[PDB]
């Protein structure tokens, strides 16, 4: 099991805030195909029956 | 005229009396308009045997 390791910050109890940078742009990603149309067939009677 | 076996739309007037008739057998567009059951029938793309 190795799902329990979380990135994490920590609060400061003075009135200056501590936050995390961001320094690498790390750029690439792919986008899941959304499906928009199904096959279109007709079945033909008096063939198929 | 020879008598056969058919399936004919009928199409009556107000008396009752058969008026119009469609010989679904004879012709693709007389099978379209048994089809709907409609003596007209909306234009569009449709199969055939």
């Amino acid at each position: 099991i190795a799902f329990n390791h979380p990135i994490q910050v920590d609060q400061l109890n003075s009135s200056y805030f501590k936050l995390s940078i961001p320094t690498n742009f790390s750029f690439g990603v792919t986008q899941e195909y959304i499906q928009t149309t199904i096959q279109k067939v007709t079945v033909d009677c008096k063939q198929y029956v | 005229y020879k008598l056969q076996p058919l399936t004919f739309l009928l199409d009556f007037s107000v008396d009752g009396y058969i008026r119009r008739a469609i010989d679904c057998g004879f012709n693709d567009l007389s099978q379209l308009h048994c089809s709907y059951e409609s003596f007209d029938v909306e234009s569009g793309v449709y199969s055939v045997s």
